[PDB]
């Protein structure tokens, strides 16, 4: 037998609901998401961190002149001059009155601490769910897991289940998405080859130890004054740290739905949005049929009383005088009152008192012994506790948020009007048509 | 300092985390003053702190629709009633006395 | 949860009520004052005899 239905997005809270047949008794069949997770397919692009600049000691050359060659590594920068007289510890080191030039070159390559302290852009993009999920059928249990597009079934001991795509498809996450020691943000880095001078992006390498990286942070050297041999430069400042003063808050507390990011998968787990529809096979060997199992008479449940929460409020008794002894399925097959009671033990006249959950100002429904219904009415409170730390069992269906008597005033107020307008109406007809045959 | 900080919190939850402590999720329930069942105005001081912008034109919506009805209704009515003087002038009686004295 | 009640003030006599709580099975709650002292603030000026 196959059965379809369309369990909501949170993860902890069941959804009840029965499966029947022909000439067969019911079954229950209450399942639960237990992990959610959302990964998506990353792409890097480089690695990046803070600089250090690398000055090499600067040739000089005696009464001549030198012109400098272009090399390979990042940001290099050279620049000659002409008429320097430099001085070592011992003075004179040119033997050349003011003819001769010295040479200064200077480069840019990664600290030694970013092995640790390194900063990855990454580009992510159609971030596909996974869920984790408890199906529970005809007093036996089974966990599994399946990929929720609609075409994957993940079984488990001859269980197959069909997990259907989710309705609102989307991530948390942007295009371009980067990531320092485990705390993933959500920026907008540039391009691997666009390099802007004191921002991030600064150096950059496919690799951390790769030796073609590329950089541009404006080296300019300067001529040297003093008579003392050093090479003056100045630098923009480096634009990792000054991005990493103003990193803002991480995505790990600002993404939505309650949505729980880990880095090392780069996963997403425990986001809670949407409904997904689920479709599984139940197997004959739990549908037990009607000629064994214990029918049912005289049921006639009552309320005693009625809060409306997140919480289990309403408690309701039940009388109920079946023939034989067994266990037979308990179920309200409204969509506002979950029941927390799956299955029970009956006996010849005895009495089940049950607990419930509804978010409706008032209780109109009907539960279901082991086949057969059963109404009755109730009239439900609302609590004085506003804050607590438990999510609501179910949803509010926007037209049973009103009671009896709030739907009743304003279903009179206009029905009164449109029926004196029917009834003028017909005397306005009756009239006229009297009256034009003269 | 020693700070009280005001937040709110929908149905759909919020959580807080303190210092290095361990995040606190915290759902919202319905504690709005009043009673669903109560038939006076107190029915409706309970909708307004539920979704304002709601009750505000469904009460408007059902105030029109009275007012509309009972003036609609009532010219109608009084255009159907002076459809029929056709006995005027008195010179002749009315024709059905009990009629003249449902009608004026 | 916190219950209001106004118990009269007639020391020795309790005054009954029970309470409910949805889910809950309702308890009884008996409220007697058993005495009650009044004092006031005292401001002394002098000493005759
Ligand atoms: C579990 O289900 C089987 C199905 O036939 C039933 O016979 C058995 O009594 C059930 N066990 C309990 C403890 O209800």
């Amino acid at each position: 037998f196959e059965h379809a239905t369309t369990v909501p997005n949170v993860p902890g809270i069941p959804y009840k609901a029965l499966v029947e047949r022909a000439g067969y008794a019911p079954l229950n069949l209450e399942i639960t998401v237990v992990s959610s997770e959302l990964t998506p397919s990353t792409n890097k692009e480089y690695v990046t961190c803070k600089f250090h600049t690398v000055i090499p000691s600067p040739q000089v050359k005696c009464c001549g002149s030198l012109e400098c060659k272009a090399s390979s590594k990042a940001d290099y920068t050279c620049r000659v001059f002409g008429g320097v007289y430099p001085f070592m510890w011992g003075g004179a080191q040119c033997f050349c009155d003011s003819e001769n030039t010295q040479l200064s070159e200077a480069y840019v390559e990664f600290a030694p601490d970013c092995t640790i302290d390194h900063a990855v852009a990454l580009k992510v993009h159609t971030a596909a769910l996974k869920v984790g999920l408890r199906i529970v059928y005809g007093n036996t249990t089974a966990h599994l897991d399946t990929f929720v597009n609609g075409v994957t079934p993940g079984s488990s001991r001859d269980l197959k289940v069909i997990a259907g795509p989710i309705s609102a498809a989307f991530s948390p996450f942007d295009h371009k998405v980067v990531i320092r020691k485990g705390l993933v943000y959500n920026y907008d880095f540039p391009e691997y080859g666009a390099m802007k001078p004191g921002a991030f992006g600064d150096i950059q390498a496919s690799s951390l130890d790769a030796t073609d990286i590329v950089a541009r942070t404006d080296i300019r050297l300067l001529k040297p004054s003093v008579k003392n041999i050093h090479v003056p430069y100045t630098q923009a400042v480096s634009g990792y740290e000054m991005w990493k003063n103003n990193s803002g808050r991480p995505l790990q507390e600002t993404a939505p739905f309650g949505c729980k990011i880990e880095v090392e998968p780069l996963r997403a787990s425990n986001c809670a949005y949407g409904h997904i529809p689920i479709s599984i096979d139940i197997p004959d060997a739990a549908f037990v049929r009607s000629s064994e199992s214990p029918t049912i008479l005289e049921v006639s449940c009552t309320v005693a009383d009625c809060i409306y929460s997140a919480d289990f409020g309403g408690s309701l008794t039940l009388q109920y005088k079946a023939d034989r002894e067994g266990h037979c399925p308990v179920h309200s097959h409204s969509t506002t009152a979950v029941l927390k009671e799956a299955t029970t033990h009956v006996t010849a006249v005895g009495s089940i008192t049950l607990h419930f959950s509804t978010s409706s100002p008032q209780a109109n429904f009907i539960v279901s012994l082991c086949g057969k219904k059963s109404t009755c009415n109730a009239e439900c409170k609302p609590p004085a506790d506003h804050i607590i730390g438990e999510p609501h069992k179910v949803d509010q269906e926007f037209q049973a948020a009103v009671s009896k008597t709030s739907w009743n005033w304003l279903l009179a107020l206009f029905g009164g009007a449109s029926s004196l307008i029917v009834v003028g109406l017909i005397v306005l007809v009756c009239s006229s048509m009297l009256i034009n045959t003269r | 300092g020693s700070t009280s900080r005001n937040f709110s919190v929908g149905r759909e939850g919020l959580e807080y985390v303190w210092g290095n402590h361990e995040p606190v999720r915290v759902w919202a329930q319905e504690s709005a003053p009043g009673d669903p069942h109560g038939w006076p105005h107190e029915i409706i001081i309970h909708y307004y702190h539920r979704h304002p912008v709601y009750t505000v034109i469904v009460l408007c919506g059902v105030a029109l629709a009275i007012l509309v009805g009972t003036a609609s209704s009532a010219a109608c009515i009084a255009k159907a009633r002076r459809d029929c003087l056709t006995p005027y002038a008195l010179a002749p009686n009315a024709t059905v006395p009990t009629a003249l004295a449902v009608l004026c």
